[PDB]
This record gives C-alpha cells, structure tokens and sequence, in this order.
C-alpha cells in the first residue's frame, strides 16, 4: 500500500501503482480516526497487498484528495486507480467488520 | 423523427398565426389595456421557436453538402491501373459509398419531406433561389457519383480480384504467426496460474505484469488484423471469424489474470500464517486457527468457472484448511508435557506442546491433514484425562 498526504500525493501512489490498484482512502470513521487508520491500514495492507494483492492503500491525511480523484472521475472518501488514474470512487464510514466483507469482495480488475 | 418534426413544423406555423389573431384590439375593462408592445414581444419568441425547427438542416445542410461534396472529390480523382498503393487508398473510398449509398438512399426520403414541410407553414422562402438551386444540384452529383462509382466499381473489382489473391498468401502467414503468438499468450498466464506461492511471492507477481504486456502486445496485433479485414472489406466471414478467434484468447488471458489475483489474495493469507506461528499462543492459535478456517472456506466458494488446472491450485487450499484445522487442536491448554511427550513421540517433532514463540512455524511441517489424527486422539485423550484429574483434586483438597 501507499501512504499519501495529498490529493496530489493520493494520485501518486494511484499512478505508481499501474499493474494493480491503488486505493487512496481519504480520512476515515471520525473517532480518533489517524491511529485508526494506519491500523486498519496495516491489516488492509496484509489483505491488500500480501492476501490479494490486487491492492494497495493509501491512507490520505487528510486533506480532500477523495473529492479530487472523484472530481477528475466524472465517474471517508475511496478513490481507486488504475494506472494512477480514478477508476472507482465510493463515499462513507465503515467499520471495522464492514471492511472484512469489501476484503472478499477484493480484488477488482 | 423526421414526419413528428414535420407534423411539430405545420402546427408550430398554425400556433404562429392562432397567436398573431389571439392578440386581439385594445379591451376595456374599468381601465384602458393596450397589448400593442406585448404584442410584438410574443411574435419575436414565436418566430425564434419557429425558426429553430425551419433552420434545423439549414445549418445541416450545408454540412452534409460539405461532407457530401469531399466524397465528390475522391471521384473526381479516379484513375485506372497505375500504381498499387493509390488503390489501397481508393478502395475503402467503395466501401463508403456501398453502405452510404444504401444509408443515404434511406435518409433522402425524409430529408426531402423536411424542405417540403417548412415551405407549407412557412409562406417566406428560404435563400429564396438557391435552395430549390442547391436541391437540383445535389441531384445532379449524386447521379454522376453513381455513374462513376458503377464504373470504379467495375474496375476495383478486377484490380482487387489480383489483390484478394495478395490478400489471403498475406492472410495465411498472418494467421500462422497469430496462432503460434495465441498459443504463447496461453501458456504465459497458465505458467502464473500453475505457479502457487504457498510461500513464493513477488516473482509470481511480476510474471502477472509479464502476462499483461504480452497480452498488450497481442492486442496491438489483433488490431492490425481487424484493420486489414477492413481494408479487404468484401463482407468475408471469414475475416470476422478470425477477429472471433482473437477475443477468445483475449477472454482465456482475462480468466488467466483473474486466477493471478486470487493466488495473490491466497499467498497474503498464507504470509498471516507464518507470521502467527512465529507468534504462537495458544490462546492465539485457537482464535487464528477459527479466523483462518472460516476465510479459507469463503475463498474456496468464491472461485469459480475460470480456466482448466484450477482444481490443482484449489486443492492446496484444502491442505491449507486441514494445516489450520490441525493448529486448532493443540489450542488446547488440557494437554499436559507428559500428555504432550506420549504425543510428541507418536509425531516425531522435537517440538513440545509450550516450546516456543516460533514454535508454530515447527508445526506447519507436520501436515495438518496428516497429522490431525494423530494430534486429535491426544488432545482427546489428554482432555479426558483432566476430567478424572479434576476429580482427583476435588477428592484430594
């Protein structure tokens, strides 16, 4: 996975990571949501990148990189890339167990 | 469509004169109205409605009289023999004139109601001579486009008879290098999804992006092959069989990267299994081994359809089921060293029950499907034998 900082930075890590995807994940489920983050973020990173593989994250703090990638798509803030660019863009707050369940869904061509 | 504009002109002409007696003079009501001003304003918006319908092909006429008149030109050229390459050039030019001649032929006849419909509810005429001129002098071109084109026609048919002989020796050793490219294609994806990396990780993943290039590759030359079936035009079914022929193969590597992404998701899990080894706790174990079970049976539901040889990669996560199944029974705190020892000599494994953190990385070389069994009767037996301990110790205190 890909940590960003940045819309700039969220797009980025979408673009260096071509072959797969990069999702950039744009703040989170409030709630002391930084800590959070980079702990959901190792666990996604296991299941995305390690399990699957089909995906790298990168958790966007914050700024409202999400609200770009979906923007430039005419197509918390998910914003997939293909190649670097959006491909596929969700908005909301999930928990924990909600995030289990997109893992199996994973991973998207 | 081109009648519901006609039909929408004529009555937009009878609403145009409804309005302009609709008006009406100066009423008296208490005190004097005059709508003269408003008048006015009501037939400016009318005559804008109006003239949107009457100058809808205004506009597009003269664009379909200048994309018209380029097709003119390229007749214009013409030329019999000479030089091969102008007729490679020349030709899709009859191919354009087949299917716009049978289009076109379908879409003078409304085009020719719509000057007609506007002329009945429009009494002022529009570019008063000319477009009646420019009506009669479509016609004149599009009769000697046909004459012309009956005779390119004739000729193209000789010279393309040469080039179709041309065209299938081409077509053959295309066609021998495609297959040969295909078959490669199917047996790159099949290398990756025939490779398991449990265990193995990052090569298997490059020889998926190594995958994708080729796939890349064959799709630049599927392209060229369509294009030349094109260019050969001739309707041949043939031509379209062999574009069929690539999308199949394109659909084989589609399955093949699907199969790379799902052996990537199984590796990921595999990577957490080791690590919980090196973890071990038995307490862990047990909620790890129920984790991992439980996720490895949905993976197993999920693949489906794909490619042949699947079967081979799925039943490495059947072992891998049994591995964390067998995990699971020495979760069990019942077992004591000498319950253990009993075990460990039955086994084999220089492991005991509590060795160590990495102790359950020790655990994975003895098969979980081979040695549950074994394992099973123990954690049983030693579980039993707690109960009578247990009762000893009531007895005992």
């Amino acid at each position: 996975t890909t940590t960003v900082t940045s819309e700039d930075h969220f797009m980025t890590f979408y673009n260096e990571n071509n072959k797969k995807l990069i999702v950039v994940d744009v703040y989170p489920g409030w709630s002391g949501p930084c800590t959070a983050m980079y702990p959901t973020y190792n666990q996604l990173m296991i299941s995305i990148d390690d399990f699957e593989k089909r995906i790298d994250i990168l958790l966007l703090d914050q700024d409202k990189l999400v609200t770009y990638k979906n923007d430039k798509f005419h197509a918390p803030k998910f914003l997939f890339i293909s190649e670097g660019k959006i491909i596929d863009e969700v908005l909301g707050t999930n928990i924990p167990v909600f995030i289990e369940k997109v893992n199996k869904y994973i991973p998207l061509s | 469509n081109l009648d519901l504009f006609d039909e929408k002109i004529t009555h937009l002409k009878a609403i145009q004169q409804e309005i302009s007696r609709i008006k009406t003079p100066e009423d008296i009501s208490w005190l004097r109205i005059n709508l003269q001003p408003m008048k006015t304003a009501l037939d400016a918006r009318v005559t804008r409605w109006i003239r949107v319908y009457t100058d809808f092909l205004v506009n597009q006429f003269r664009t379909t009289q200048k994309n018209l008149l380029d097709f003119i030109e390229k007749t214009k050229d013409g030329i019999k023999k000479n030089p091969a390459d102008h007729e490679n050039l020349h030709d899709k030019k009859l191919l354009m004139s087949v299917m716009k001649v049978i289009s076109d032929v379908k879409d003078v006849e409304p085009r020719r109601e719509g000057i007609i419909t506007r002329m009945k509810e429009m009494v002022t005429k529009l570019k008063k001579h000319n477009v009646p001129i420019t009506e009669k002098g479509t016609d004149d071109p599009l009769q000697q486009i046909d004459n012309a084109n009956s005779n390119f026609i004739e000729i193209y048919g000789r010279v393309f008879k040469v080039k179709a002989d041309i065209i299938p020796l081409q077509a053959e050793e295309t066609q021998n290098i495609k297959r040969d490219l295909d078959i490669f294609m199917k047996e790159v994806e099949s290398f990756r999804k025939e490779f398991m990396q449990k265990s193995m990780g990052y090569e298997n993943i490059n020889n998926a992006y190594d995958t994708i290039m080729v796939y890349y590759h064959k799709l630049t030359a599927i392209e060229g092959r369509a294009l030349e079936y094109n260019n050969l035009e001739k309707a041949f079914e043939l031509q379209k069989s062999n574009y069929k022929q690539l999308k199949d193969c394109m659909n084989d590597l589609k399955n093949l990267k699907t199969m790379w992404d799902a052996i990537a998701l199984i590796h990921f899990q595999y990577n957490d299994w080791k690590t919980k080894p090196w973890r071990q706790i038995k307490a862990d174990i047990l909620l790890d081994t129920n984790k991992t079970l439980g996720t490895q049976i949905k993976n197993l539901p999920k693949e489906i359809r794909n490619f042949k040889g699947y079967n081979v990669i799925v039943e490495k996560v059947k072992n891998m089921g049994t591995v964390l199944p067998l995990v699971s029974a020495l979760h069990s705190e019942f077992m004591e060293d000498r319950h253990w020892s009993q075990l460990k000599q039955i086994t084999g494994t220089v492991f005991d029950h509590n060795s160590l953190s990495f102790y359950f990385e020790d655990i994975l070389a003895l098969n979980l499907y081979k040695y549950e069994n074994t394992v099973n009767e123990i954690v049983d037996v030693a579980q039993k034998e707690a109960k009578i301990e247990k009762k000893l110790k009531n007895i005992e205190q």
